Formats: C-alpha cells, structure tokens, sequence
C-alpha cells in the first residue's frame, strides 16, 4: 500500500476485515512520509501488520529508484518509532525453519531449537518469504526496459473486467510482459478472486499466507497489497481446495 | 429489534477491525430487512466468514 | 464529486465541515449508480447540497460524452428517488432576482415576491456552475473533434502551480477554457492545503459552501456545494 | 480533563458534520497536548472557524 494513499486504500473497508485504526493510520501517514524524508526512498509503502501475541508489528517498505530488487523493509511497535531491518538472505531463511508459531511482540525475544533464533531474524525472514510469490503487480503496471526494469507505467488504466477473473492478468513482485504470473505451477486454486463493492473492486486473497489482501479498482490506477494476519505460512492449502 | 451495529463498528474501527462504514451500514440495513421479514427478538451481526 | 471519491469521504476531509453522513453516502453510491443506469450518462457526479429549513436537497448532474455539454441536473430528498430537473434558462435566472432567503426543502413551496422552489433550485444550481465550478489545468482537454474528454494522462498538478489560480479552470463554455484569475472580486477564491501536501482545498467565497479539492500528482479531483444556496454579495466588504 | 472527541466525532459523522475521523483524531491529540501542557479543569473542541 502506497504511503500517501492508505486513507485512499482502506483494506478494512475493502473486505479484508482487519486493518488500521484511525490512530494507527494517522501515525502511519505522517511517519511513512517522514520515512521517505530520512532514508531517501523514491517511494514508501506500508507493508502490513503481523499480529503476534503481545504486541503488533507494523511493517513498512521503502523503494529506491524504480526496480524490484532494492526493497528495504521496516518495523515499528508504536508506528512512529521506525527502525531499519537488516537485509534478508538464504541463511536466515533456512535458519527460521526450526521455529514455528505466532510472533511475540518483542524483537529481542529469542527462541530455542540449541540454535538461538532471534525474533528479529524471524521477522525479516517471514517478511521475505511472504513477499516472494504473493505480492501482486497487476498486468500493465510494470514492464522491462531493455536497460533495466524501471518503467513504472504512468499511463496505466487498470485491468478491463474481462481480464480480471482470469488470474493471468496479475504478476508477482519477484525478480522475474516479463514477470511470472500468479499461474506459475503453484498449488492450483491458491488465489481467491472476489468482485467486491458493486464490481468496483477486485479483492485477491493469498491462501498460502492468510491475511494477505491485494486489490485494485478496475479501469483505474489504484492498486496495492497488504498483510494483516498471523505471519505463518499456510502450507495447509491443498488439504482444503 | 436490532443492535446499534454502527456503534459497534465504530469501536471496531477504534480497534482496527470491521468491514468499514459503507459495508457495515449495508449489513445493518440487511439485518433490518431480516427483522422486518421474521418475528425475531434478536438480530446480531455475528460475523463475516 | 465522483462516486470513487464519495467512497473516500473527501467531502469531509477537505475541511468543509458540513459534508455528508455515511448512511446518505451509501445511499448516494447505490442510487447514483442506478442513475447512470436509467440515464445513460457518461459520468454521474454528486454536486453536494442546498441546505433547507424543512429538508435538504441532494443534487447530482449527468455528464454526457462531451463533458462541457449542457448537463442534466437531478435532485433528491432521500438519496434514493432522484428527480430530473428541467434545464436552466436566462429567463428563469431573471425571475428569482426578487426572491432571497433560505431554501425550504419543499419543492412545491411558493414565494409571493409566483416563484416555484424548483425555479429557485434550478437557477441557483445553474448560477453556481456558471460562476464557480473548478477543473484543474490539464484535465478536460479539448479533443480535435470539438468535444471535451477527460485527459486520461492528466497525472495531477505539480506543487508549483497548485498554489496559483491560473492552473484552475471552470466547468462551462469559455484551446483552454477560462482561468480563475479572471474572476472578480480579487481574492474570491481561498487556497488551503490538507494534511501534508497530499491535497489542496479551494473554497468559494462568492458562493460559500463550495469546496473544490485536488490531490497533486494524482487524477483525483472534484467539488461539492454543501451550503445555503445563495450568492454572497457581501464578499468585497470582507476581503 | 479532555472530552471524548472521537465519540462526539462519530455522532458528528452520523449527523453528517465533521472533519472526518482522521483530522478529528489529530485535533484530539492537539487538545491533549494543550491539556498536559496547561492546568485545565475541562476542555472542549469548540469548533473550526
């Protein structure tokens, strides 16, 4: 969700069912635009909120000049108090496999396997394994220039209604007319496409990670994705569908 | 015989949950239709699955 | 305002204060969608309110493919039944010059100064739109066929001429249309900003109750008149 | 010392008047700054001129 547009982009009113209170949303707007000030991102986007158990982590992203790679991620327990996370990598992705369950509410918290897993490492890892293969770019928002993927489509007019139901008009945010569609030999039926708000809103739900809500207004250049959930992977999907 | 679904939705918004004002008022009117249709003592917005 | 914007409740975020209630907002969304159904308007925009003494008028106009074409004005008293008003005339503008005061909310009401309340409503909405109805610079470009369409790459206004009245045009006949800065008394438009620089608010002073908004670097714009429904002739004393 | 600005603003929304929840919550926080700064028995959001 683009930082300037959470008051425009209401997941809670869109049918996500969980989201930001006005206190939180207010703190997020001012604190995210100041996050743009401090660390010179070209764009700041609110990522979502991991519920946890004791305290709620509020997560934000910051993008450099237009590319899919430089995706810095943030966290805050009191919205305004933003702290830059370390970069993610395969070592921390592997390391958090030995831990399961809900997030706590304290970055200094440590688990036991005896390998020690900091809550901070769990946050950064789970954040990245969320963003790979759920974060939607709609068809047409981005293309690949021959000199690099920048090409933020300033002329984007949304998706026509015929293309919306198909699931092939939605691309991932991963480093892939150039990206991998949501049909990527993933578990079939892993996406719930919903026509909401009188056919003026397409609500997509990631069933590999419940709480992930993505939407775009049809025929319009508003789109964004947000994670309001538990933070654990729903591997359990193929038992359901 | 309805509850104040909008007052509840207001507290829900304070906590950061609910379906938003628009859809919640729509559900409130639907519950009003339920009360009009049936002779029911209560009609509470249980949830949205 | 637009239906998408009616969902956003920018009527109240602009600081006009009066705005609309959420019950009315939902009802307008449904009924303006079906006004676009029953009348095949290219767009259906909520113009705001004329605040009366017994009831409040709820007004929306119909935009054809040509956005500057003479547009079909509607009214409602309960957000659901939309009644189509007749078009306005110079003669009908001349009749209500003897009449002043608050609107009544009863469209059948008669004034002895006879004048129908529909006459007042139609000519006041007409006079407001001719005098005051903002569009930003770049939006509503003239197609070469002699017809105006919404500039689909308007892309907002940058912050440099957001502050200037020259970057703001009217919804009427005058190739660019008619700048605000050729509109007297000088200073007849207030300029204000929302939180951050996310949105600029323009408040009409000759016609209080109008609050045009605009998000810079975004194609989200619109205006509503929520007010008394009379011209503030008192303005040059106050400036 | 402070009033419940948000309950009032919710009823304002129901009546139709107000600044939206967002700006009203800002005004509530600013009133709290005024209240912890100054020795105020009772405070009230008078209006926006």
């Amino acid at each position: 969700m683009d930082a300037d547009s959470l008051l425009l982009s209401l997941e809670l009113a869109s049918g996500s069912g969980q989201g930001l209170s006005p206190d939180r949303r207010a703190s997020l707007l001012t604190s995210l635009m100041l996050v743009k000030r401090d660390y010179r991102f070209a764009r700041v986007l609110f990522w979502g909120r991991i519920l946890g158990l004791v305290a709620d982590y509020y997560i934000a992203q910051g993008l450099s000049e237009d590319q899919l790679a430089p995706r810095k991620t943030l966290y805050s327990l009191n919205c305004t108090e933003w702290s830059l996370l370390p970069p993610a990598t395969e070592e921390m992705a592997m390391q958090i496999s030995v831990v399961s369950g809900r997030f706590m509410g304290d970055p200094s918290h440590e688990y036991e396997h005896v390998v020690q897993i900091k809550e901070e490492t769990r946050l950064v890892s789970i954040i990245d394994q969320i963003d790979k293969a759920v974060a939607i770019i709609p068809r047409g928002a981005l293309f690949k220039t021959p000199f690099g993927v920048t090409h933020v489509n300033r002329t984007f007019e949304g998706l026509p209604l015929s293309e919306v139901r198909k699931l092939s008009s939605y691309f991932h945010f991963r480093e892939a007319d150039f990206l991998d569609s949501l049909e990527y030999d993933i578990p079939r039926g892993s996406w719930s496409i919903q026509m909401e708000r009188g056919n003026a809103l397409v609500v997509l739900r990631s069933l590999l990670w419940p709480g992930l809500t993505f939407y775009h207004a049809p025929r319009t250049k508003n789109y964004g994705y947000i994670y309001v959930g538990t933070g654990e992977k729903n591997m359990d999907l193929p038992f359901m569908l | 015989s309805l509850p104040n679904v909008m007052e509840s939705a207001y507290y829900f918004e304070q906590a950061g949950v609910g379906l938003g004002t628009d859809e919640t008022y729509r559900v409130f009117l639907a519950l009003k239709q339920l009360t009009d249709t049936h002779p029911i003592q209560r009609c509470r917005f249980w949830g949205k699955i």
